[PDB]
């Protein structure tokens, strides 16, 4: 049902902070019941999740980047966003864009995005 | 109680001839719960025609129903040699049901 | 005996007793609050046919309710209007302060009749019928409620109706209501989300009844 | 699609009493999600009239009666046999008759969804009617 | 000390509560609206730990009802803030 | 943070013939487990949900089954487009953790 | 105001208010009683001629109720259903929540009427009628009770049948009803047994009415 | 968050709950004290006129009550019995336990017809409406209250009839009754000690309806 689209600036330098923001169609934001949230790929392994942002806008992260990332969100828009900050070649990832629900029947059921290459080099 | 009374008691007609026969009821009644059947001997009656305009299936365009209140009628605009039936009123009442005494048709 | 538990900086814990914890610090009475949880958290199944037979009836056993301070969110709550055939009423009416359960995704009214042995119906696995912001042992006549449990610790909608016929024995029927005339066969691998479709396609493309009678659809076994 | 055969006919003794049977198949059963049923006779020579009907079990399962039968004819089913009963006690010889059944069924619309029937107020379906005789 | 022995757990909850004129009856809301609202998850296991808490407090919870005349009890917090004070400064 | 644990690392099966995956978890996930399946330049695609109830447009051939620390994954008889990374993830903790991804080959 | 006993493993005592005792611990809620005692364990007449005499009727004063945790097997409970000489009734409802004492030997049930002077009726002597586990300041109708008082502290049926009339007044008269057309009359010298001794010989020999009147019985003087 | 008052030898404070006043002994729960004050001590006018313009209806939101120990005495209290122009009721029936307000010097009676939008009526300041021991979100019909509000610290009539067309509007009118056929225009300039000298001087002289029309007076404007 809920589109999800990732856009940004594609490529980044090191010790700049990286800016995703993802369009939320077909639905909208305060839903109820549901997560905003990110992933990354890490190519040539397995992935990573980055955090979380509710239908309240009360945020969580990942802790291996808690320091580093602040998730936050525009309802007047329908858009999300993910600013991770002080970035270094090993960020390199498709990013994510995903939905995820609390209610019961959907609870396992994921919306994903497309997902958005992002390069960081000098 | 509401109660069918057809008329004329036999109906004479040549086939190819329209055919008009009436019912009475002694109380007012809405469409919807208003039929009528035909009947031939060796065969339990037909359906026709059901809240009193809409064609039952399997029955010719000629059979039309009509009416309100307490007069209804069921007109054949041509009546063909296999119609030569008995025909009977009936009615819903949205509760008891009511059969009209058969009326004969005859060439 | 009523167990608490206690939360931690390391897990839930459950209060004791015999053992006196001294650094369990209770400051207020702010601190203690009563939860209202829902059973479908666990994975009971949820269907209208599978739910009613966790429900039964009983007499020479009166009603009693606890209150909660907050609560779950349910996906599937019920509502209840059922008659004895001979249309007298089954289950009571709802007294002063009863109002139906706040946030419910699908509710399930049930209208129908059955036989009823009774004088209330009550939760076969002695779970609570779930109330605004009251547990009871007991279900109101229609009044919207979640089934579930209460805990007590120490801290620091879419409306799916359907017809009913024997509800309150084992071997029941149940349809799923379109119109005043159309209706479904209800099976127990429907989920609510299937039945809003079935309704929208249906009622969308007309295909429900334009006589006075009934028109009750069979969905195909596959 | 839907039939109903009449059973349990013949000749009686008045002052005794009868039950006949209407067995049918061609709908989705009889009992639940379906048509009423009712009985209609016709006595040789006079035309058809109403005896009464069982209300579907969805429906309330009950049954409505003609003033002529009251007290004395009772309309009643047998539950998943897909079979209709008349009970006919305190038989005088006005009542030998043809005793049919009737329903008020047939099938309906069709969808990629499913199948569906239709259960009506009137009837679509008559069977072939038993005789019933009372006489001494 | 509690294991949740259930044969599955939704790990998150999705909870209501209730927390100028705004304060008077007359111009205030509804009932449908003196909810609040939120999501809690499973950190440190909680969330099914607590379910499995309220599944364990069912049985003495239902043999004190039974025992009681009161129609509607709103009492059991208060009685143990009661006993937590005894039981220290008895 | 629970670990996710896959084996084989590659599971290399003839075409035609079925082949299982297995995922363990640290702690007890108590159903709450998924199963996704990888190929290069693609999001992963859901096949499995809660353990065992297929997504919406997963052939008959995936099927699932596992409780607690015990998961597994089973294709039936492997046909074109099979031979993909799988991976496992658990969604009753946070920090929504991940397997390695098996590799399944021809 | 209200006294508490405390038990103690020399006798019973009564606490103080005034003066504080150290070591009357109390370590929980669960050590404090409410328990209901009968009258009849001080020797107050029980026959329904004398009880009769301490009830009576007003009006202006509302009736309330306080619970009791435990009490009393009583030998002798009442149940009264008293009408004005109009047809209209003279004691309330029970509201819900009132039932009956749980433990009676004897029932004694009275019907009948009288001038009903007040809207309830209330214990002279300022006791308790004792209900399930509630004692109540009046009389409810239709509703088995025992009459008593209720203490508070630390811790460390055959149902005989009588007609009455001119009830609620001085001077009134009542009938033991063996039959609905066979009495006896009633004395205060009757015990419970003598009663029942009564309508085993009355009924077994058949000393009853037969045709449609009343057959009233006396008893032998000696 | 309910302020407590306490009550020194200094003055009035209100007790804080970040701070702890170590103090501040409190030795038995009797010296904890609700108290329930008029608004009139404020200076609030209380005229018919004035005053039902303070109250409105509504409906979705339940009527509560909360308990006094004590209160003040008041000049005007208020009865009011409003039915709808269709003839049915406006306010409910007060419930058990409801009585009057104790201590009134004059009761305003209101009985009249005009619209009434919602379920109850509600106090607009949101202050409550005192009853016996009982203070309350809404008005109950016949029965008498005040207006007021309450307190909570630590310790150490002669019956004026009006009638009323369009109670519940902002627009409406009174008159005052004398007699059945007898009345006043009524207005915001007159006290209760004023109607009852116009009372007195009309009934006493027999300027009053002698014929079956009804005799209306108006003041003269000075
Ligand atoms: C706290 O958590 C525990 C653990 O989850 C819950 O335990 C459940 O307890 C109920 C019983 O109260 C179990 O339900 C079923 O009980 C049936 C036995 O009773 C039948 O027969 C008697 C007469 O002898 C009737 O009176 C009664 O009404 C029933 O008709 C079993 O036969 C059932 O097993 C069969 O059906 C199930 C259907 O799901 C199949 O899965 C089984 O394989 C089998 O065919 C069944 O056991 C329930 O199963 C228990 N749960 C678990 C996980 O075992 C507590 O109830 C819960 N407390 C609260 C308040 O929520
Ligand atoms: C199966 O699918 C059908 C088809 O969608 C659903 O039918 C709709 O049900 C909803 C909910 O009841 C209806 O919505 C509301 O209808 C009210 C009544 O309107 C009648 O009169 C108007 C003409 O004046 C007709 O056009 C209309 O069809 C009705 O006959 C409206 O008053 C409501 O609007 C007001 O209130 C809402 C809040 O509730 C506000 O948001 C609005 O701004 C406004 O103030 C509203 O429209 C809807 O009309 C039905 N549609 C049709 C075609 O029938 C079934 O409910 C569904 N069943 C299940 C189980 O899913
Ligand atoms: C706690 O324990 C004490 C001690 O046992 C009990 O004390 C009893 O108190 C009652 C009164 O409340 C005594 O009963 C009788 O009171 C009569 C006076 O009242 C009559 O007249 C007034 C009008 O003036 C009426 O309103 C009223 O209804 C009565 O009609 C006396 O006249 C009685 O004495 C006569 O009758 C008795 C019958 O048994 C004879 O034995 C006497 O000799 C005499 O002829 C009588 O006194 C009662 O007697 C007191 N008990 C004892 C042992 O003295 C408390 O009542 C008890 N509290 C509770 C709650 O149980
Ligand atoms: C004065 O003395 C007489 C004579 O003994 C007493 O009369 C008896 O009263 C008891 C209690 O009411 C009766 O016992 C019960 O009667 C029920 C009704 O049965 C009627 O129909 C049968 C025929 O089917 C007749 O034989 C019978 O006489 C009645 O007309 C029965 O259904 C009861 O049995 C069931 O319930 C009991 C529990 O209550 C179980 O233990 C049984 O197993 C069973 O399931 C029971 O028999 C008794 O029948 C009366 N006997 C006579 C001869 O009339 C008066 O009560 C007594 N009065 C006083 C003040 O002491
Ligand atoms: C605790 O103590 C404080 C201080 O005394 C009290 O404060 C009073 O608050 C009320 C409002 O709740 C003030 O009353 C009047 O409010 C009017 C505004 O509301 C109108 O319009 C809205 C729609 O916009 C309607 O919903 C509403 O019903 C009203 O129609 C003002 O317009 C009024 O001012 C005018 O009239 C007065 C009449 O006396 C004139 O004196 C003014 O000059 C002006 O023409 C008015 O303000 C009230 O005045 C406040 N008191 C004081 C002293 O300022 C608290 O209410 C009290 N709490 C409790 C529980 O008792
Ligand atoms: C406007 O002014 C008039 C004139 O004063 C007031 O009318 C008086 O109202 C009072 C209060 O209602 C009346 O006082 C009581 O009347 C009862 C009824 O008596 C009727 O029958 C007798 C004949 O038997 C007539 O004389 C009488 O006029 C009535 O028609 C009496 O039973 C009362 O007496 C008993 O009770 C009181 C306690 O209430 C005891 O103190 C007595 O001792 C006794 O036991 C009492 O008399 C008074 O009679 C009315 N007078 C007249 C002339 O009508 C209006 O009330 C006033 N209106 C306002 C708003 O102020
Ligand atoms: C519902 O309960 C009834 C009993 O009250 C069951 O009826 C019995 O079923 C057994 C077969 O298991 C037969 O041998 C008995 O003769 C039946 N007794 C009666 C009185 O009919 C019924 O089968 C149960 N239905 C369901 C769906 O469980
Ligand atoms: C019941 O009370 C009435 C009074 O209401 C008693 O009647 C009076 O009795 C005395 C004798 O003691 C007579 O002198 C009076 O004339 C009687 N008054 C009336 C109005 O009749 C009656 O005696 C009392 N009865 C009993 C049994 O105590
Ligand atoms: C009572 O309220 C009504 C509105 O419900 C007021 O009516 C309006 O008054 C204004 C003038 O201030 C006019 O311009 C509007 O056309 C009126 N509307 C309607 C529907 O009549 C009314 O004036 C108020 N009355 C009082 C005494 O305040
Ligand atoms: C169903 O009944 C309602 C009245 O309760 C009526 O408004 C509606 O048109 C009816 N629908 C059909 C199909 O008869
Ligand atoms: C109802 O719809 C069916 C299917 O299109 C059609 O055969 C039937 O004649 C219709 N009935 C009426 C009364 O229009
Ligand atoms: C007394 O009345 C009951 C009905 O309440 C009746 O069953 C019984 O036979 C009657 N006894 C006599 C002796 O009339
Ligand atoms: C009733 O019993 C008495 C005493 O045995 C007898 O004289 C009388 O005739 C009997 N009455 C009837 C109607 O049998
Ligand atoms: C007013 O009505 C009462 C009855 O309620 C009657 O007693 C009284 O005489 C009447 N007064 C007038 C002036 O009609
Ligand atoms: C009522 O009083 C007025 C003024 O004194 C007088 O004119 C009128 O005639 C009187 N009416 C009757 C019926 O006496």
């Amino acid at each position: 049902q809920v589109q999800l689209h990732e856009s940004g600036p594609g490529l980044v330098k090191p010790s700049q902070t990286l800016s995703l923001t993802c369009t939320v169609s077909g639905g909208s934001i305060n839903s109820a019941g549901y997560y905003w949230t990110w992933i990354r790929q890490h190519p040539g392994k397995g992935l990573e999740w980055i955090g979380y942002i509710d239908y309240t806008g009360r945020t969580y992260y990942n802790p291996s980047l808690e320091s580093r990332v602040i998730i936050s969100i525009d309802t007047s828009k329908n858009h999300f966003s993910l600013r991770l900050t002080s970035v270094s070649a090993a960020d390199t990832a498709v990013y994510y864009c995903a939905r995820e629900s609390s209610w019961v029947s959907e609870l396992g059921r994921d919306n994903w995005g497309q997902g958005t290459l992002v390069t960081v080099s000098s | 109680e509401s109660v069918l009374t057809q008329s004329p008691g036999t109906l004479s007609l040549s086939p190819g001839e329209r055919a008009t026969l009436s019912c009475r009821a002694s109380q007012s009644i809405s469409r919807k719960y208003l039929a009528w059947y035909q009947q031939k001997p060796g065969q339990a009656p037909r359906l026709l025609i059901y809240g009193s305009s809409s064609r039952a299936t399997g029955i010719p365009d000629r059979f039309s129903g009509s009416g309100s209140g307490t007069d209804f009628t069921l007109t054949i605009s041509r009546l063909e040699p296999e119609d030569f039936a008995v025909y009977y009123c009936h009615q819903y009442e949205s509760s008891p049901w009511t059969f009209g005494q058969g009326t004969k048709v005859e060439i | 005996s009523i167990p608490l538990g206690v939360i931690h900086n390391s897990t839930l814990q459950v209060s004791d007793v015999d053992k006196l914890v001294c650094r369990d610090k209770l400051s207020s009475t702010n601190q203690l609050r009563s939860v209202g949880l829902n059973l479908e958290g666990n994975g009971v199944a949820t269907d209208v046919p599978s739910v009613t037979k966790r429900w039964g009836f009983r007499s020479g056993v009166p009603p009693k309710v606890v209150n909660y301070e907050a609560g779950e969110w349910a996906e599937n709550c019920y509502n209840l209007e059922i008659k004895k055939p001979d249309g007298s009423e089954c289950l009571p009416a709802a007294p002063d302060g009863i109002r139906g359960f706040p946030r419910c995704r699908y509710v399930h009214k049930v209208s129908g009749t059955g036989p009823c042995a009774g004088d209330f119906a009550f939760h076969k696995e002695g779970a609570f019928f779930l109330y605004d912001r009251l547990a009871s042992t007991v279900i109101y006549r229609g009044t919207t409620f979640a089934e579930g449990v209460v805990a007590f610790l120490i801290l620091p909608s879419t409306t799916i109706r359907y017809q009913a016929t024997g509800f309150g024995t084992n071997e029941t029927e149940y349809l799923f209501e379109v119109d005043n005339l159309t209706y479904v066969q209800l099976e127990s691998r429907f989920t609510p989300q299937f039945l809003l479709q079935l309704n929208e396609t249906i009622y969308a493309s007309g295909k429900r009844s334009n006589t006075t009678g009934k028109l009750i659809w069979k969905v195909n076994p596959e | 699609e839907v039939q109903l055969v009449e059973s349990g006919g013949g000749l009686v003794k008045p002052g005794g009493s009868l039950r006949l049977s209407c067995t049918g198949s061609g709908g989705t059963g009889f009992t639940f999600k379906y048509a009423g049923m009712s009985w209609v006779r016709q006595a040789p020579g006079k035309g058809p009239e109403w005896i009464g009907r069982i209300k579907s079990r969805i429906d309330g399962g009950t049954t409505d009666y003609a003033a002529p039968v009251k007290d004395r004819f009772i309309v009643s089913r047998d539950d998943s046999r897909n079979t209709l009963y008349l009970q006919m006690n305190s038989l005088k010889t006005e009542d030998t008759a043809v005793y049919y059944c009737a329903t008020g069924s047939g099938k309906g619309p069709s969808a990629s969804f499913g199948e569906s029937y239709y259960y009506y107020d009137f009837i679509n379906v008559w069977g072939k009617g038993t005789t019933v005789t009372v006489s001494s | 000390v509690i294991v949740n022995a259930q044969p599955k757990c939704n790990p998150n909850l999705h909870y209501w509560t209730t927390q100028g004129l705004a304060w008077i009856p007359y111009f205030g809301p509804a009932a449908e609206g003196i909810y609040t609202e939120g999501l809690m998850h499973n950190q440190d296991g909680l969330i099914c730990g607590l379910r499995q808490l309220a599944n364990e407090t069912t049985q003495a919870l239902q043999l004190f009802l039974r025992a009681t005349t009161e129609l509607r009890t709103f009492s059991i917090l208060n009685r143990k803030a009661i006993d937590f004070l005894l039981q220290r400064w008895g | 943070e629970i670990v996710m644990t896959q084996s084989p690392a590659t599971l290399p099966v003839s075409p035609g013939e079925g082949a299982t995956l297995s995922c363990r978890a640290s702690q007890s996930v108590f159903t709450n487990l998924a199963w996704y399946q990888q190929k290069p330049g693609q999001a992963p695609r859901l096949l499995i949900y809660d353990a065992s109830t297929r997504a919406t447009g997963i052939p008959a051939r995936f099927s699932g089954s596992g409780s607690g620390t015990e998961f597994t994954l089973t294709i039936s008889s492997l046909q074109s487009e099979d031979f993909a990374v799988y991976y496992c993830q658990q969604y009753n903790n946070w920090p929504r953790t991940y397997g390695q991804g098996t590799r399944v080959e021809v």
